[PDB]
Protein backbone atom coordinates (compact mmCIF):
# COMPACT_ATOMS: atom_id res chain seq x y z
CA UNK A 1 0.00 0.00 0.00
CA UNK A 2 1.47 3.21 -1.35
CA UNK A 3 0.15 5.75 1.41
CA UNK A 4 1.03 8.97 0.07
CA UNK A 5 -2.06 10.07 -2.24
CA UNK A 6 -5.07 11.62 -0.05
CA UNK A 7 -8.65 13.12 -0.91
CA UNK A 8 -10.76 14.84 1.33
CA UNK A 9 -13.75 12.88 1.94
CA UNK A 10 -15.84 14.83 4.08
CA UNK A 11 -16.44 18.80 4.24
CA UNK A 12 -19.14 21.67 4.70
CA UNK A 13 -20.33 22.36 1.18
CA UNK A 14 -19.45 22.87 -2.35
CA UNK A 15 -17.32 24.07 -3.44
CA UNK A 16 -16.61 27.03 -6.29
CA UNK A 17 -14.81 26.60 -10.05
CA UNK A 18 -10.77 26.11 -9.11
CA UNK A 19 -11.30 26.69 -5.57
CA UNK A 20 -8.40 24.79 -3.41
CA UNK A 21 -8.41 24.57 -0.24
CA UNK A 22 -5.40 22.22 2.10
CA UNK A 23 -7.22 22.69 5.78
CA UNK A 24 -7.40 19.31 7.69
CA UNK A 25 -9.16 20.09 11.06
CA UNK A 26 -11.12 17.48 12.68
CA UNK A 27 -15.18 17.20 10.78
CA UNK A 28 -17.62 18.23 13.35
CA UNK A 29 -19.49 15.92 15.45
CA UNK A 30 -22.87 17.71 15.60
CA UNK A 31 -22.47 18.85 18.91
CA UNK A 32 -19.05 20.29 20.26
CA UNK A 33 -16.87 18.03 18.46
CA UNK A 34 -14.37 15.73 19.79
CA UNK A 35 -11.03 17.42 18.36
CA UNK A 36 -8.11 15.45 17.49
CA UNK A 37 -9.93 12.33 19.34
CA UNK A 38 -12.50 9.82 17.45
CA UNK A 39 -16.30 8.93 18.71
CA UNK A 40 -20.13 9.47 17.60
CA UNK A 41 -18.67 11.24 14.47
CA UNK A 42 -15.59 12.61 14.30
CA UNK A 43 -13.77 12.20 11.04
CA UNK A 44 -11.09 12.87 9.71
CA UNK A 45 -11.30 14.82 6.70
CA UNK A 46 -8.57 13.35 4.31
CA UNK A 47 -8.39 9.71 3.70
CA UNK A 48 -5.48 7.71 1.86
CA UNK A 49 -6.08 5.69 -1.22
CA UNK A 50 -3.15 2.77 -0.59
CA UNK B 1 -29.83 -13.72 18.60
CA UNK B 2 -27.09 -15.44 17.86
CA UNK B 3 -24.29 -14.47 14.88
CA UNK B 4 -25.58 -17.40 12.54
CA UNK B 5 -29.50 -16.46 13.44
CA UNK B 6 -29.17 -12.93 13.29
CA UNK B 7 -32.56 -11.72 13.37
CA UNK B 8 -33.77 -10.33 10.06
CA UNK B 9 -36.60 -7.46 9.56
CA UNK B 10 -38.17 -4.74 7.46
CA UNK B 11 -39.08 -1.44 8.43
CA UNK B 12 -40.53 0.22 5.67
CA UNK B 13 -43.36 3.05 5.00
CA UNK B 14 -42.21 5.28 7.90
CA UNK B 15 -40.60 8.83 8.36
CA UNK B 16 -37.39 7.39 9.26
CA UNK B 17 -35.26 9.53 12.01
CA UNK B 18 -31.32 8.39 11.93
CA UNK B 19 -30.86 11.12 14.82
CA UNK B 20 -31.93 8.60 17.72
CA UNK B 21 -29.15 6.87 17.05
CA UNK B 22 -26.43 9.66 19.10
CA UNK B 23 -28.65 9.58 22.51
CA UNK B 24 -27.84 5.48 22.84
CA UNK B 25 -24.02 4.85 23.90
CA UNK B 26 -20.10 5.56 23.00
CA UNK B 27 -20.72 3.58 19.69
CA UNK B 28 -17.51 2.16 19.32
CA UNK B 29 -17.80 1.00 15.58
CA UNK B 30 -19.72 3.54 13.07
CA UNK B 31 -18.51 3.77 9.59
CA UNK B 32 -20.96 3.61 6.80
CA UNK B 33 -20.57 2.54 3.17
CA UNK B 34 -21.80 4.04 -0.07
CA UNK B 35 -23.40 7.40 2.01
CA UNK B 36 -22.28 9.43 4.70
CA UNK B 37 -23.62 9.68 8.49
CA UNK B 38 -23.90 13.37 8.35
CA UNK B 39 -26.59 13.52 4.94
CA UNK B 40 -28.94 10.20 5.98
CA UNK B 41 -31.44 11.78 7.20
CA UNK B 42 -32.14 13.93 3.84
CA UNK B 43 -31.72 10.93 1.36
CA UNK B 44 -34.13 8.34 0.51
CA UNK B 45 -34.18 4.61 0.18
CA UNK B 46 -36.87 1.70 -0.97
CA UNK B 47 -36.61 -1.07 1.22
CA UNK B 48 -34.70 -0.62 4.25
CA UNK B 49 -33.36 -4.12 6.31
CA UNK B 50 -31.73 -4.39 9.44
Amino acid sequence: GNYNYRYRLFRKSNLKPFERDISTEIYQAGNKPCNGVAGVNCYFPLQSYG
Amino acid sequence: ASVYAWNRKRISNCVADYSVLYNFAPFFAFKCYGVSPTKLNDLCFTNVYA
